[PDB]
DNA sequence: TAGGCGCCCGAACAGGGACTG
DNA sequence: CAGTCCCTGTTCGGGCGCCT
């Protein structure tokens, strides 16, 4: 139960840069820390063993530092693969433990969530059911909020969401959000509003409709 | 009765025969006295009349105990012992109350006719043969041999102890939760039982020895604290040492001192801090044994200061496992040292004192170190564990000692107790030659065949000095040179010798010695603010030396 | 009566009696152990109680091996070992594997019990008696003696050599590539295989042994951090000789000259081609140490010359297996120690420097003993004989804890010396 | 030349057990340092240590679960096993088996990793997805772009393959990771194309669900009202 | 008196290092 | 070097003190 903590969760950067990630322990682990890289796919590889020894076949642009309870990982100058999730594992005392990992992202000029909202497909309704799908695409950075105002009135009973990973090509995010209400309750109202609160425009981005 | 205990086989020293030592005639007054006694022992089993073929004989006379006006038998086994093979004594040290643990119930016993209760090797009795002379030049006296352990014979003690141990052997295995401290013919028994079952056991024990010949007479302490054991008094909660009567006589002769000093030592084991170095030396010299001697004041304050502490009543406590140990050291006069070992605040377990000087030129870390060594061992022996220390010497002083010294050393876990006089080296050599001082090149020499020799130096500034000495040798002269330079020099200086001897002595950071020369050479060092010594192979050509050499070599031979 | 194999006779060197040495205090923790391993050895009847009648004695103590976490009894049979020798050395000694040193991996097996199955000469038993103390001297000494070859007595391996050679015939012909040496209670095994492949062959020899009664200890390998068990194997290669080296300054004060002259002089005894005149002349008259002497071109000629001399194999140094072995140790600094092993003065056969065990707890005592052990080990492998040590420490200090840190089946012979920094000579830098 | 592959059951009913098998080549589980470690990694969260079976059989378990864990090894076949008893939903995750090894006095790391197996706990019966189009309504188009979506709702188990126009359309496409709904999966896909192409040119949603051996195409027809 | 241990002292002891002829 | 003195460390033996 030697808690391992990587304070920095989601950190974004850019090619050629130099970065440092911290793995704070929970007691003098006397340099028995290991660093793991988990690419977007999922494969996991061994970077540094013994807090500062590079695993065979690892790019020199990789460095390890740390002592007692505070330890750091530093990537020389970013290449396009480096941008991945990172883990540090301790082995001074079973049970072994890993940090919380730090996702190393990609800094892109900030852009806004293209909103799109849809009606319950005739079919979905035919069988007795209705969901409002609302798309928020290619916005930046990640953090974002959604609100479901029906007939001016808000609701959260039936809201589901899903966030995509950073798109490797155009470094942006997307996000599906679905309001699942029944049929009798859909055919018992008129206004349905999706609301998007992104750090780009003080005014919440909104798009809606009325059956 | 007599024991069924297998007899322990004893032989005689290699290539020796038994004792054939004539008997001195005695008074009919003593003879018929003995006859009562032996007859008695004969009927008791302890001895038996022997035949003529037996050639051996050891002396035997009788003496009176003025109080009872009764007679007692005494055999002179001196020669037998001289001849008796040697054993490997088993008693390996005397137990100490400080090692006992509080026990619900405690009992102590003793055994009667301890020796006269153990068989003597059948094959060895013929040598304990003795004669008890006839009243007059008539028929041969009465011959007797021993069947049990004779008193005053080399073997008796170790054999009886071994025996006794074998006897308790099975009993302890059956009552593993009862401690019995067997010391010769005495048993201390203690347990955490109820005052009733205890006896139910203790009884079981007496009936166990009786089965084995061991008579446990009625001279046993039961629920009778103070228990008088090993010379101490055992109290339910604490323990004292049976009072000590310090000799206060009018005039003092050597011998009479020994009786004091020793007694005092015996006292140091419990009476906090005791000095004895004072009157200790009084005896020093090739003194006699009856010769009178005057008590100095440097020897008088001792007695006075001592008697003081010993006058105030004190007591010790018992050991408690869980609560680890503690030994606190305190500095004392020159040579003396004191310590109390304890586990609670100020409830001493035991106390003692250190005064031996290992070496001629020594300092005060060394001794402290030495004191810790001896305190440790002395615990291991009583508790089978090492203690934690509280010493008058800051981590700083130590951290520097053991690092710079070339001899390896260490001290177990310890903290620093602030209570002077404190311990800390007084001087300190230099690592690098200092600039702002003359480099004094020292040396000295002597001729054995004469007892004479000179010693002096040559500074870089052409200075010079050469005192001649008598009754001294090379080693002292070279140690002499170094003395000058440490007077005939500022507060900073570089000295250069060729004697590892003198060099060594010094690096060791001595801070006290036997000879004055090196007590003064010390004084100059504590006085100066910066010194540095270097060494060079005399007779090699190295410049700065040649000078001093020739200068002091006015008498290189003959 | 353990075995019906015939008892081989042994008689101590003439005009010498058995060992009459006293028992040093023992710590509970140890007594408790020594009592058990002693109780249970007596039942099996390998040992026998005995009393005052036996005029001899030796000391015992036990060490909780950090190797296997199982106490081991230890009997200091050095005196006895000494008093009996026409026997184990001259008469029936056990040969040395020139190449055991020439391997990359070697392990030591504690084949002690292997001895507990051969009767010790009845007549000779009295000599191996020992005693067990009791805390606070509660009861007298409980003392025994051996009936079977005792652990750690020069004689055992000597006797058991017939049966120990046999036990190995198979393994040695089924793996000729491996080397096997037996020094007292241990078996030295070294291979050229991958470490993982060595570990195996060892663990395999352990079995073959078992297929014969010889039970060998259960060394543990922990899975938490300091994988100490990772060093159980020895490597006769990181074994590098340590030659003396002369400083390298740009400019030399007077002081710095003298010292460098001494060293060069001392070292002159080892290697003879060391001249100093051409370099000492520069210090011709009484001058302040601190004075920067410029090195002559006639001077710096030999400084850089003699130094070239301090990097080769000494003056035709031969090891004579018929003479003792001596080793010196100089406490250098902050964990470092150095040694030299010689048979004749200034004619060393080896010179080196034991670095340090990170868990040396900043204890000189600990480190010193460890150096002794370490140094001892090398000896046995290389020449197959233990060296007499000249320990840099106070008898009364060493004698107080050397045990606490001791972790070996044998015990070397030692003495104490207070010999200060002769010349940084046995080099620090 | 070293590799491990986790074998599994992929899907386990609640309160039942599962046995993961790691099959490796390249090292023996007989050689000193060696051992095999079982890591875990729930949906979205980070790595978790689970157990390490060593060559000396001195196995170590994660205290939180020892009661439902066990490790084994068929040394001769280079296989390593992990069993879990009475599994619950929270056990749904990806399991990795790595070749942990102890090189030297200070170095002990998980040198090589597997790829993992997807073990998920659900008491659901493989049922095909019901698909629905996403055509914008009252906000009917202008001379620019437009986004069309697809809805795959109520299937089991993962995964689903979604493509647009039979693989024609692949630029402005977004298929969102699915989510659980009444213990049933549900996801959405969004395609964005210039109005100059829709509804003028047919745009269809391609949905494939291996498990139920179904494939359905949905024509994004513009809304009527 | 015997055996044990402790203290304190002075003597014969052993070994290294330096000197001399 | 071979024969000798200096010096320091350790062992031993004697008194005593205490115990049984
Ligand atoms: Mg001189």
């Amino acid at each position: 139960d030697i808690q391992m903590t990587q304070t920095t969760s989601s950190l974004s950067a850019s090619l050629g840069d130099r970065v440092t990630i911290s793995c704070s322990a929970s007691q003098d682990i006397s340099s028995y820390l290991n660093w793991y890289q988990q690419k977007p796919e999922g494969t996991v590889k061994l970077l540094i063993y013994y807090t500062s020894s590079l695993h065979s076949g690892v790019p020199s642009r990789f460095s390890g530092s740390g002592s007692g309870t505070d330890y750091s990982l530093t990537i020389s100058n970013l290449e396009p693969e480096d941008i991945a999730t990172y883990y540090c594992q301790q082995y001074s005392k079973f049970p072994w433990t890993f940090g919380g990992g730090t996702k190393l992202e990609i800094k892109r000029a900030d852009a806004a969530p293209t909103v799109s909202i849809f009606p319950p497909s005739s079919e979905q309704l035919t069988s007795g059911g209705a969901s409002v799908v609302c798309f928020l695409n290619n916005f930046y950075p990640k953090d974002i909020n959604v609100k479901w105002k029906i007939d001016g009135s808000e609701r959260q009973n039936g809201v589901l969401n899903s966030w995509t990973d950073q798109d490797s090509k155009d470094s942006t995010y997307s996000m599906s959000s679905t309001l699942t209400l029944t049929k009798d309750e859909y055919e018992r109202h008129n206004s349905y509003t999706c609301e998007a609160t992104h750090k780009t425009s003080t005014s919440p981005i909104v798009k809606s409709f009325n059956r | 009765p007599i024991s069924p205990i297998e007899t322990v086989p004893v032989k005689l020293k290699p290539g020796m025969d038994g004792p054939k030592v004539k008997q001195w005639p005695l008074t009919e007054e003593k003879i018929k006295a003995l006859v009562e006694i032996c007859t008695e022992m004969e009927k008791e089993g302890k001895i038996s009349k022997i035949g003529p073929e037996n050639p051996y004989n050891t002396p035997v006379f009788a003496i009176k105990k003025k109080d009872s006006t009764k007679w007692r038998k005494l055999v002179d086994f001196r020669e037998l012992n001289k001849r008796t093979q040697d054993f490997w004594e088993v008693q390996l040290g005397i137990p100490h109350p400080a090692g006992l643990k509080k026990k619900k119930s405690v009992t102590v016993l003793d055994v009667g006719d301890a020796y006269f209760s153990v068989p003597l090797d059948e094959d060895f009795r013929k040598y304990t043969a003795f004669t008890i002379p006839s009243i007059n030049n008539e028929t041969p006296g009465i011959r007797y041999q021993y069947n049990v352990l004779p008193q005053g014979w080399k073997g008796s003690p170790a054999i009886f102890q071994s025996s006794m141990t074998k006897i308790l052997e099975p009993f302890k295995k059956q009552n593993p939760d009862i401690v019995i401290y067997q010391y010769m013919d005495d048993l201390y028994v203690g347990s955490d039982l109820e005052i009733g079952q205890h006896r139910t056991k203790i009884e079981e024990l007496r009936q166990h020895l009786l089965r084995w010949g061991l008579t446990t007479p009625d001279k046993k302490h039961q629920k009778e604290p103070p228990f008088l054991w090993m010379g101490y008094e055992l109290h339910p909660d604490k323990w004292t040492v049976q009072p000590i009567v310090l000799p206060e006589k009018d005039s003092w002769t050597v011998n009479d001192i020994c009786k004091l000093v020793g007694k005092l030592n015996w006292a140091s084991q419990i009476y906090p801090g005791i000095k004895v170095r004072q009157l200790s030396k009084l005896l020093r010299g090739t003194k006699a044994l009856t010769e009178v001697i005057p008590l100095t004041e440097e020897a008088e304050l001792e007695l006075a200061e001592n008697r003081e502490i010993l006058k105030e009543p004190v007591h010790g406590v018992y050991y408690d496992p869980s609560k680890d140990l503690i030994a606190e050291i305190q500095k004392q006069g020159q040579g003396q040292w004191t310590y109390q070992i304890y586990q609670e605040p100020f409830k001493n377990l035991k106390t003692g004192k250190y005064a031996r000087m290992r070496g001629a030129h020594t300092n005060d870390v060394k001794q402290l170190t030495e004191a810790v060594q001896k305190i440790t061992t002395e615990s291991i022996v009583i508790w089978g564990k090492t203690p934690k220390f509280k010493l008058p010497i800051q981590k700083e002083t130590w951290e520097t000692w053991w690092t710079e010294y070339w001899q390896a050393t260490w001290i177990p876990e310890w903290e620093f107790v602030n209570t002077p006089p404190l311990v800390k080296l007084w001087y300190q050599l230099e690592k690098e030659p200092i600039v702002g001082a003359e480099t004094f090149y020292v040396d000295g020499a002597a001729n054995r065949e004469t007892k004479l020799g000179k010693a002096g130096y040559v500074t870089n500034k052409g200075r010079q000095k050469v005192v001649p000495l008598t009754n001294t040798t090379n080693q002292k002269t070279e140690l002499q040179a170094i003395y000058l330079a440490l007077q005939d020099s500022g507060l900073e200086v570089n000295i250069v010798t060729d004697s590892q001897y003198a060099l060594g002595i010094i690096q060791a950071q001595p801070d006290k010695s036997e000879s004055e020369l090196v007590n003064q050479i010390i004084e100059q060092l504590i006085k100066k603010e910066k010194v540095y010594l270097a060494w060079v192979p005399a007779h090699k050509g190295i410049g700065g030396n040649e000078q001093v050499d020739k200068l002091v070599s006015a008498g290189i031979r003959k | 009566p353990i075995s019906p194999i015939e008892t081989v006779p042994v008689k101590l060197k003439p005009g010498m009696d058995g060992p009459k040495v006293k028992q040093w205090p023992l710590t509970e923790e140890k007594i408790k152990a020594l009592v058990e391993i002693c109780t249970e050895m007596e039942k099996e009847g390998k040992i026998s109680k005995i009393g005052p009648e036996n005029p001899y004695n030796t000391p015992v103590f036990a060490i909780k091996k950090k190797d296997s976490t199982k106490w081991r009894k230890l009997v200091d049979f050095r005196e006895l070992n000494k008093r009996t020798q026409d026997f184990w050395e001259v008469q029936l000694g056990i040969p040395h594997p020139a190449g055991l040193k020439k391997k990359k991996s070697v392990t030591v097996l504690d084949v002690g019990d292997a001895y507990f199955s051969v009767p010790l000469d009845e007549d000779f038993r009295k000599y191996t008696a020992f005693t067990i103390p009791s805390i606070n001297n509660e009861t007298p000494g409980i003392r025994y003696q051996y009936n079977v070859l005792p652990q750690g007595w020069k004689g055992s391996p000597a006797i058991f050599q017939s049966s120990m050679t046999k036990i190995l015939e198979p393994f040695k012909k089924q793996n000729p590539d491996i080397v096997i040496y037996q020094y007292m209670d241990d078996l030295y095994v070294g291979s050229d295989l991958e470490i993982g492949q060595h570990r195996t062959k060892i663990e395999e020899l352990r079995q073959h042994l078992l297929r014969w009664g010889l039970t060998t200890p259960d060394k543990k390998h922990q899975k938490e951090p300091p994988f100490l068990w990772m060093g159980y194997e020895l490597h006769p290669d990181k074994w590098t000789v340590q030659p003396i080296v002369l400083p390298e300054k740009d400019s030399w004060t007077v002081n710095d000259i003298q010292k460098l002259v001494g060293k060069l002089n001392w070292a002159s005894q080892i290697y003879p081609g060391i001249k100093v005149r051409q370099l000492s002349k520069l210090l011709r008259g009484t001058k302040a140490l601190t004075e920067v002497i410029p090195l002559t071109e006639e001077a710096e000629l030999e400084l850089a010359e003699n130094r070239e001399i301090l990097k080769e194999p000494v003056h035709g140094v031969y090891y004579d297996p018929s003479k003792d072995l001596i080793a010196e140790i100089q406490k250098q600094g902050q964990g470092q120690w150095t040694y030299q092993i010689y048979q004749e003065p200034f004619k060393n056969l080896k010179t080196g420097k034991y670095a340090r065990m990170r868990g040396a707890h900043t204890n000189d005592v600990k480190q010193l003993t460890e150096a002794v052990q370490k140094i001892t080990t090398e000896s046995i492998v290389i020449w197959g004989k233990t060296p007499k040590f000249k320990l840099p420490i106070q008898k009364e200090t060493w004698e107080t804890w050397w045990t606490e840190y001791w972790q070996a089946t044998w015990i070397p012979e030692w003495e104490f010396v207070n010999t200060p920094p002769l010349v940084k000579l046995w080099y620090q830098l | 030349q070293i590799t491990l592959k986790e074998s599994g059951p992929g899907i386990v009913q609640p309160s039942q057990p599962f046995r993961l098998t790691c099959t490796f080549s390249g090292f023996s589980l007989s050689t000193s340092g060696i051992g095999v470690t079982w890591i875990r990694q729930p949906s979205g969260k980070g790595l978790e240590w689970l157990a390490t079976i060593w060559w000396d059989d001195d196995n170590r378990y994660n205290p939180s679960l020892k009661s439902r864990l066990t490790v084994s090894k068929d040394t001769s076949n280079n296989q390593a096993f992990l069993n879990m008893m009475t599994v619950e939903t929270a056990d749904t995750a990806i399991y990795y088996c790595a070749q942990s090894a102890i090189t030297s006095v200070t170095d002990s790391a998980m040198d090589h990793w597997g790829q993992g197996t997807s073990v998920t706990v659900s008491s659901a019966k493989t049922t095909p997805p019901s698909v629905y189009p996403l055509a914008p309504g009252s906000a009917a188009q202008t001379n620019s772009m437009v986004t069309l979506g697809c809805l795959v709702k109520g299937y089991f188990p993962e995964p689903v393959t979604v493509t647009w126009n039979s693989g024609s359309l692949s630029s402005g496409v977004h298929t969102f990771p699915a989510v659980l709904q009444s213990d049933l999966y549900t996801l959405s896909s969004s395609v964005t194309v210039p109005s100059s192409t829709w509804p003028s040119e047919t745009v269809t949603c391609n949905v494939a669900h291996p498990a139920s051996s179904t494939k359905v195409d949905k024509k994004i027809v513009p809304a009527d009202c």
